[PDB]
């Protein structure tokens, strides 16, 4: 085969992730016009912090 | 990938260890001056691994009085 | 919000960017979506200019990147959207590349924080950023998109393709920044884990163009990047990813193994991965050859089915026994699409009968021949020898299939001096004659040699008609063909022995008669109801015709796959002609049967008012052969007289008419004859004018079972209707008839026959044009259009604009057979008509072509090619296959044997940097080996071609089908070698010393550039960086070593405890600005894991960043 110019290997680039992707994103990302989980750790890390620090070492 | 390592094969490990079938050396840990000699006739083609944390093979070499000579 | 549009454009925008910025208070979120969906709308309608916006291009960059602090999602998406629409021009992503704003996009890739349209205008804005300046992409955003990639599919990210399809689309215009940290990796172990074929190609195919330029060639390692893909195969025990889910361990080996399939059957169809992996080196075709050698009935399972669909063979079936997979490779097995209602005869006939070209080069050919000169030069058939023997039944019986295959092919496409050693074997014929190895392995081998010769059996039958129409139209035009150019008695006795052991006169009892004794007394010579005047005979013939009338409703109500289905219909079929036979005594049968035929088929077509509808008993009961009955009725002259004494040949005229029933269209076009002249075209002919689309598209198509069958006097009325049916109001219809016209020009009595009924095939497309251009190739037609002035017109034609066009035509031709592609079982990929090919046949426009002087420019452009850009390798390209198209007969080599440029394009094929146009002058070497003096011209520079056409499949070893090969098939597999690209205190005081301790700057490469905040106080005049509350500048250089030492992802469970600790204890160190810069400079340039880059990036999350803002609202206003 050829598929050794730009053009042509940015074309199937484009229509094969366009086309051939079950979730939605690409046909949203690959429109051709241009062409908290440490929140939680925090929290956790807060309250056993606070029950903690009761003793002398 | 390390457990699943329990056999190994002389043509993917060391294709020139099964191609020898005559040496001059003789089988190792048996020699005397007062005896005559056992050279090492053949080498089993499949070597079976142990299961442990080093892992110590089961070599199997073959005299030349056809009594196998079997070694870790 | 409150839109206006018609103001002052500097006051609306400043107000605009000012309640943008805010003063982090007092101002809605909402508002501000709706003031940046305000500015969005006025930089849409008044195009972008500092003096009719009243400022410059760096305030409005300062307040569009605080959009993205905000947190809300929406406003940071349009913030995003409306940073989209300002970069137009190169120097407006430099003065947005300057001042860090893609510290920003970056951070806003990867928070993956329910945020997926958020997540969309920054892949959107980097694919803009990409599409104004390649050659200025931050490696921020490429560090961020290479880390989404990686591991975004443990992680369950729905953005992994639309980032990697990033990463592919940079990797061309800019390999460098990606080559350097590492996404060239990230593509290449991306393609083991996909299982879609088209994404799979699409990723390998950008890996294989960086190794075809030189330029981009020396990004790319030498045997350890490409030769990764073939690792599932040759490693046994092959581990992807570190941390899997041990539940799923088959199922990610047989994915792993269905994906490295489809990357390496996806790089053999590039030439830069057959040269690339056919190195004569340690290459990795060695490597998968030699892991085929070693008894591992796993891999070598799995290795036969990338070796079958390399080759384009059909897979048997997974049995122990020879004879029955040796059955499911027949060429003439049922298929799917040759019933009835998909594609009832013209399908079928394009699979056994054989294409018309005979000296057409089918370049298919000449990939399959250098493919299996590469593979045979590795060792492969010793490999498969060895398959044969030391394995299960299950693999033997595949491997001799597949070597029965190679063996084929072999005499079939490969030079002589290839192939006059293969077929001895002697790994195998040496072990099947020594008697001093174990009997088991001489026994398999003599087995598997006696497959083989049973496999050639079968290839040297052939295919054979399925069905029992194409049946009877191949045994017509083989005996008209025979016709064209020029036994016992038993009078009464054993004739009646046969009826009586026949045991139709005992009883009346059907499907109980011994009907291959039916056939034996309706088949015998001499028996034929004219000279054996008895009335037993007469009883068993009025039996029979009892039977096979459909008003009995004893025949025509058995249904199909039934136990006896084809030979009552060929007993039917020779007993309507048996009756035929006596045509002065048997009237009173046969025109009752007939007449009862034709009452059947105008009850069922519709012609009543009873029910008009029988479409469900016609089209699953044997009912429908009574067409084939009338089928073996329309061949000989005396059955045309006794079917038109009935009504049949007008009810077939009225039934062409009908709208509802498609299928008896399809039943009456391709059961009658038209050798002769008569009323059996008139219908042909009104079908093909009048009827319904796909009728008619079909009657269209069943031109190439009249064609590639050979019925005699093809020219005169066959190409009278093509060139009627191009006149079509249907497109299809129109272009199917144009090829059918393109495949039987390939005769010259056809050719002539078009040419002498002078069409219009102008005011088509390029096929037209293309079919059209074959005039040319004979002087009758030649010196016809040249008269009115159209050599002339296309010779300039072609030079300045189609030369180039017609290597567009091959390329797409060719990625349409064997890449995937698809353009908005191995096919035939024919060559293009060319013009410079048609001109020098006939050695008048031989002269015409050499007085224009075209080959001489030709010349000097293979002489002196640029090979840097990519339109001069088009247009060397467009030189190449125009000089082969040239040297394609005796009259052209005259003229290109005077400049000498055959050597130039053998010492092309050879040395040649650019592999695409390497294999581009192996298939012109292959098509200038067309003639005999071209063969001869080749051996010299050591390059073999064959010898014998495509007119017997047996040829007797001493025009042609062009393909050359060279004698030793690594000359054009060497590569000269590219150097790799890459060969061109605190630390030491935290060991020992606590963070508490040490409490009773700190930024190493922080400057004056590379800041978020401090490059604008040179610019702009940004008031300089406050004084903060040695206290917090040990704690700096603390996070900062603690964010370096979670690169190494060694233990990230210690050091994010520590950073979670310091924001606790401190939530006022994650505040200053110059620290954010300081560690978003430091992800731009080292290797983080993806949720411990989530996690730094979340951790300057509600930050507030209070003083950037106000003196950003202060230089504003
Ligand atoms: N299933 C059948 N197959 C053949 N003939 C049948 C069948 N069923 C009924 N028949 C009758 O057999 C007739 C043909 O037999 P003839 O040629 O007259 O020989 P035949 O022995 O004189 O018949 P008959 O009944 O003795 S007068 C048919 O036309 C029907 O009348
Ligand atoms: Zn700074």
């Amino acid at each position: 085969a050829f598929l050794d110019n730009p053009t042509i290997i940015l074309a199937h680039i484009r229509q094969s992730h366009v086309t051939s992707d079950d979730t939605g994103m690409c046909e949203m990302v690959l429109i051709d016009h241009d062409v908290s989980n440490t929140a939680q750790r925090l929290e956790r890390l807060r309250k056993e912090r606070q029950n903690q620090i009761k003793c002398k070492n | 990938q390390l457990p699943q390592l329990t056999s190994l094969e002389l043509q993917y490990v060391s294709p020139k260890l099964l191609m020898c079938r005559d040496l001059e050396l003789a089988v190792p840990g048996t020699y005397d001056p007062n005896q005559p000699i056992i050279r090492i006739q053949s080498i089993a083609p499949s070597l079976q691994v142990i299961t442990s944390k080093q892992r110590p093979r089961k070599l199997t070499l073959m005299g030349s009085n056809g009594h196998e000579f079997v070694f870790l | 919000n409150v839109p206006l549009d018609l103001t002052r454009e500097p006051s609306d925008n400043l107000r605009e960017i000012l309640q943008n910025v805010a003063r982090l208070q007092g101002v809605s979120n909402m508002r501000k979506l709706g003031h940046l969906n305000n500015f969005t709308k006025l930089l849409c309608d008044i195009g972008h200019s500092e003096e009719k916006l009243g400022f410059h291009y760096e305030d409005i960059i300062i307040c569009l990147r605080l959009a993205l602090l905000n947190e809300a999602k929406e406003v940071r998406a349009a913030g995003l959207r409306a940073l989209r629409y300002l970069i137009q021009d190169s120097s407006i992503l430099q003065k947005v590349l300057k001042l860090k704003v893609d510290y920003l996009i970056a951070r806003c890739i990867d928070i993956q924080q329910s945020n997926e349209v958020e997540r969309t205008q920054a892949l959107r804005l980097v694919r803009k950023m990409i599409t104004v300046n390649a050659s200025l992409f931050p490696s921020s955003v490429t560090n961020s998109l290479i880390a989404v990639g990686n591991d975004g599919l443990q992680e369950r990210d729905r953005m992994v393709r639309a980032c990697i399809a990033i990463i592919c689309e940079l990797a061309l215009q800019n390999p460098e920044v990606v080559a350097l940290r590492g996404g060239l990796n990230t593509i290449l172990k991306n393609v083991i884990d996909c299982q879609l074929s088209r994404i799979n190609e699409a990723l390998i195919t950008t890996i294989l163009h960086l190794l075809n330029h030189p330029k981009t060639r020396q990004y790319v390692r030498a045997d350890v990047e490409l030769e990764r893909i073939l690792a599932p195969y040759t490693d046994f025990h092959y581990r992807h990813s570190p941390d899997t889910a041990e539940g799923q361990l088959k199922e990610d080996r047989e994915a792993r193994f269905l994906a490295s399939k489809m990357g390496i059957i996806a790089t053999f169809r590039s030439w830069a991965g057959i040269i690339n992996l056919c190195k004569p080196g340690n290459s990795g075709i060695q490597s998968l050859i030699g892991v085929l050698c070693i008894p591992n009935m796993e891999i070598r399972r799995g290795l036969l089915e990338v070796l079958y669909d390399i080759f384009r063979l059909p897979l048997p079936v997974v049995t122990e026994e020879f004879i029955e997979a040796l059955l499911s490779v027949d060429p003439g097995r049922f298929q799917d699409s040759w019933r009835l209602s998909d594609g009832f005869v013209a399908a079928e006939a394009k699979t056994i009968l054989p294409h018309r070209a005979r000296s057409r080069p089918d370049l298919m050919d000449n990939y399959l021949a250098l493919i299996l000169s590469a593979f045979i030069r590795n060792g492969l058939l010793e490999g498969l020898v060895e398959v044969i023997t030391n394995s299960d039944d299950h693999i033997s019986v595949r491997a001799t299939i597949l070597l029965g295959e190679l063996l084929h092919m072999a005499n079939t496409i490969l030079p002589h001096s290839h192939s006059h050693h293969l077929h001895c074997l002697p790994t195998l014929m040496n072990m099947a004659a020594s008697f001093d190895i174990p009997k088991e392995k001489r026994l398999r081998a003599s087995a598997a040699l006696n497959c083989l010769k049973r496999f050639h059996e079968m290839k040297k039958r052939g295919p054979k008609p399925y069905s029992l129409h194409l049946d009877h139209i191949i045994q017509k035009a083989i005996a008209t063909h025979q016709k064209r150019d020029q036994i016992l008695k038993d009078t009464e006795e054993a004739l009646l022995i046969n009826l009586r052991d026949s045991q139709v006169l005992q009883h009346k009892e059907n499907l109980e008669w011994n009907w291959n004794l039916i056939g034996t007394i309706l088949k015998w010579p001499n028996v034929n109801l004219r000279n054996y005047k008895d009335e037993q005979l007469h009883r068993f013939v009025r039996r029979l015709l009892y039977f096979y009338k459909p008003s009995s409703k004893l025949y025509a109500n058995l249904d199909l796959d039934f136990a006896k289905a084809k030979q009552l219909t060929v007993v039917g079929c020779q007993f309507t002609e048996f009756l035929l036979e006596s045509e002065e005594d048997g009237q009173g049968y046969l025109e009752d049967l007939v007449k009862d035929i034709v009452q059947w088929l105008n009850a069922s077509s519709g012609m009543k008012p009873e029910r008009s509808l029988q479409n469900n008993g016609l089209l699953t009961t044997l009912s429908q052969h009574y067409f084939l009955f009338i089928g073996t009725l329309s061949c000989h002259p005396h059955g045309v007289k006794m079917l038109e004494k009935c009504s049949v040949f007008q009810c077939l005229l009225n039934l062409c008419s009908l709208k509802n029933q498609d299928h008896l269209l399809k039943l009456t076009v391709s059961s009658l004859d038209y050798s002769r002249d008569g009323l059996a075209r008139v219908i042909l002919s009104k079908i093909l004018t009048a009827a319904t689309d796909a009728c008619r598209l079909y009657a269209t198509k069943h031109l190439r079972v009249l064609l590639r069958a050979n019925v005699e006097f093809f020219n005169n009325w066959g190409i009278e209707l093509l060139v009627t049916q191009l006149h079509d109001k249907n497109k299809t219809i129109s272009s199917e008839a144009l090829d059918i016209l393109d495949e039987a020009c390939e005769d010259k009595a056809n050719l002539h026959a078009l040419i002498q009924m002078k069409p219009a095939l102008s005011h088509l497309g390029d096929k037209g044009l293309l079919l059209l251009l074959r005039f040319l190739s004979i002087p009758k037609g030649f010196s016809y259009l040249n008269e009115r002035g159209y050599v002339a017109k296309q010779l300039e034609k072609w030079h300045r604009e189609y030369n180039s066009k017609y290597v567009d035509l091959i390329e797409e031709q060719l990625n349409e057979a064997l890449t995937t592609y698809r353009k908005p079982q191995r096919p035939h990929v024919y060559l293009p008509i060319h013009l410079y090919g048609q001109l020098v046949h006939h050695k008048t426009g031989c002269h015409l072509l050499e007085v224009q002087n075209i080959i001489t420019e030709l010349c000097r452009n293979v002489r002196t090619p640029d090979l840097d850009k990519w339109e001069e390798i088009k247009k060397l390209k467009a030189s190449l296959w125009a000089l082969g198209n040239i040297g394609s007969s005796n009259w052209g080599l005259n003229l290109l044997q005077e400049e000498n440029v055959i050597p130039d394009i053998l010492k092309l094929a050879k040395q040649c940097e650019v592999l695409s146009i390497r294999g581009t002058c192996v298939y012109v070497l292959g098509l200038i080996a067309k003639t005999k003096q071209g063969c001869d011209i080749l051996k010299c520079h050591n390059w073999d071609a064959v010898r014998h056409s495509r007119k017997h499949l047996w040829p007797v070893v001493p025009d042609y089908i062009g393909l050359a090969l060279p004698v030793d098939i690594n000359d054009i597999f060497q590569v000269k070698d590219i150097p790799y690209f890459q060969t061109k205190s605190f630390h030491l005081l935290r060991q020992q010393m606590s963070l508490t301790e040490i409490m009773n700057t700190g930024l190493q490469e922080h400057t004056d550039d590379n800041c978020l905040y401090c490059v604008c106080i040179e610019i702009l005049g940004f008031q300089p960086s406050n004084q903060l509350s040695m206290c917090r500048i040990l704690l700096r250089k603390e996070v900062l070593r603690l964010v370096i030492n979670l690169s190494s992802s060694v233990s990230t469970k210690c050091h994010e405890t520590g950073l979670l600790t310091i924001k606790e204890k401190y939530p006022q160190t994650f505040d200053d600005i110059c620290l954010y810069s300081e560690v978003s400079h430091l992800l731009s340039h080292c290797t983080f894991r993806l949720p411990c880059r989530r996690f730094i990036q979340e951790l300057f999350q509600d930050v507030q960043f209070l003083q950037m803002h106000e003196e950003a609202e202060a230089v504003l206003a």
